[PDB]
């Protein structure tokens, strides 16, 4: 019943700070732990530190003292852990992760980049097929190009289309970042049913609506 | 308030819970209790069970009085800790006190 | 501090064999805990206390250990279970990770299913050009491409990303993109994509004519 929302993905100068958050939003528990922990390159996992939420206990580890700084807004449940002077190796998936007992629950974490590189919107391009035409299903798919930073997600009907979804990760190339995703629907729905992608950047706060129409 | 012996610090023991949650809570909060008890002479008491009991109730009041008009607060989890590892402090007293 | 290391680091089992991964630590420990991730989303906590289930972790998973020792055991591998499994120590600060295994499933092999796209009539009128192909549900994930234009090889402004196994039916998926300039584009007719994979002893083709 509890969850944790974890603030948005973050792009950030080198040399700056930046504060992100982490909020406890059905709980109901006095004294829970809720610990901090990095990963970096989708691999390896760091302990950061912890606070008692209720009230003050604050433990770090000692790698990070003089990097991370965490505080809790008791009053609006929401802790915070405010990172100083950024660099590229600060670029990583940060979570926050609440304990009590037997229960744990961690959030969706945060992604945070560290660049000097400014926001670039995607260019989102349907891709049909035009005389390869279909036996069984057929395949359709978007591609979106040459945005930074990650991530962005991409839906298929809104959530509607979920069946035979591949979204590849990106791969960064030349400083701007490429990802695709196909869909595989029958023959027969096809072009007949109208399919979309959806694609949002949060980081630029675009969110394109794409329609792939028969070539 | 003079009534009560007031003993010399002492390092404070590690208890340990059954989960590593507590384990782990109380590690990490344990400097926030005491370090030294209250006691009654031992001349009022026939045996340790007693001497103990009176124990961790004055330590356990003077210490959550006095930490109170500093601003903090014991949660239900620190007392019970409390009582676990004040309990340890007063029979490590009570033997301070037999030789 | 306290190193975990696990071992293996990554793992290949079949269906219904069961299966063991451990954890070891360089001073003692009072408990161990265990987390899974799948590709995509974040850990979650599996075993905690050496030995408990965190809940809606199947009964077929479990712990055990003491010491400097502690192992992560499914009685009966599924396809579901194909994760990373981390193992994680709270009895000092910092409290650390181990390097994780990673745990795959086996399947029977299958060839993959290959779509080409030429590019959006939106790409060509803003520069580009993006032909684009997909390799999809295949196993297992060697798998090699090349492209051709009218015949000739190219290496260069390619680009290569794979997925990881999937959960339901344990293959694997691949999408191979070749930018090149608008102008150099138009100037060819005959766009190839070409795979090489373990099912098929001659290349699986798919092209399409700029008409």
């Amino acid at each position: 019943e509890v969850q944790l929302q974890q603030s948005g993905p973050e792009l950030v100068k080198p040399g700056s700070s930046v504060k992100i958050s982490c909020k406890a939003s059905r709980n109901t528990f006095t004294d829970y732990n809720l610990d901090w922990v990095k990963q970096s390159h989708g691999k390896t996992l760091e302990w950061i530190g912890n606070v008692y939420p209720n009230n003050g206990v604050t433990g770090y580890n000692q790698k990070f003292r003089g990097k991370a700084t965490l505080t809790v807004d008791k009053s609006s449940s929401t802790a915070y852990m405010e990172l100083h002077s950024l660099t590229s190796e600060d670029s990583a998936v940060y979570y926050c992760a609440l304990y009590y007992y037997d229960v744990s629950y961690w959030g969706q974490g945060t992604l945070v980049t560290v660049s000097s590189a400014k926001t670039t919107p995607p260019s989102v391009y349907p891709l049909a097929p035009g005389s390869a035409a279909q036996t069984n299903s057929v395949t359709l798919g978007c591609l979106v190009k040459g945005y930074f930073p990650e991530p962005v997600t991409v839906t298929w009907n809104s959530g509607s289309l979920s069946s035979g979804v591949h979204t590849f990760p990106a791969v960064l190339q030349s400083d701007l970042y490429t990802l695709s995703s196909s869909v595989t629907v029958p023959s027969s729905t096809w072009p007949s049913q109208s399919v979309t992608c959806n694609v949002a950047h949060p980081a630029s706060s675009t969110a394109v609506d794409k329609k792939i129409a028969p070539a | 308030l003079g009534v009560y012996v007031l003993g010399s610090a002492m390092s404070r023991p590690i208890i340990h819970f059954g989960s590593d949650y507590e384990d782990r809570y109380y590690r990490e909060n344990m400097h926030r209790y005491p370090n030294q008890v209250y006691y009654r002479p031992m001349d009022e008491y026939s045996n340790q069970n007693n001497f103990v009991h009176d124990c961790v109730n004055i330590t356990i009041k003077q210490h959550t009085v006095t930490t109170t008009t500093k601003g903090e607060n014991f949660t239900e989890t620190d007392v019970k800790m409390m009582e676990r590892v004040v309990e340890q402090m007063c029979i490590t007293q009570y033997e301070r006190e037999s030789q | 501090q306290i190193v975990l290391t696990q071992s293996p680091a990554i793992m290949s089992a079949s269906p219904g064999e069961k299966v063991t991964m451990t954890c070891s630590a360089s001073s003692s420990v009072s408990y161990m805990h265990w987390y899974q991730q799948k590709s995509g989303t974040s850990p979650k906590r599996w075993i905690y206390d050496t030995s408990k289930l965190a809940s809606g972790v199947p009964a077929r998973f479990s712990g055990s250990g003491s010491g400097t020792s502690y192992s992560l055991t499914i009685s009966s591998m599924e396809a579901e279970d194909a994760a990373t499994y981390f193992c994680h120590q709270w009895r000092s600060n910092p409290y650390t990770f181990g390097g994780g295994t990673k745990l795959e499933i086996k399947r029977a092999d299958a060839a993959p299913t290959v779509s080409i796209f030429p590019p959006s009539s939106e790409q060509l009128t803003g520069g580009g050009a993006s032909v684009v192909c997909f390799l999809n549900n295949f196993y297992p994930k060697d798998i090699n491409v090349k492209w051709k234009i009218d015949g000739s090889e190219r290496q260069n402004g390619v680009l290569n990303s794979w997925t990881d196994q999937d959960s339901k039916d344990s293959t694997y998926s691949m999408s191979s993109t070749l930018t090149l300039t608008k102008d150099e584009y138009e100037r060819h007719n005959s766009y190839t994509c070409e795979a090489t994979h373990k099912t098929s002893t001659s290349p699986i083709v798919k092209s399409f004519n700029r008409n």
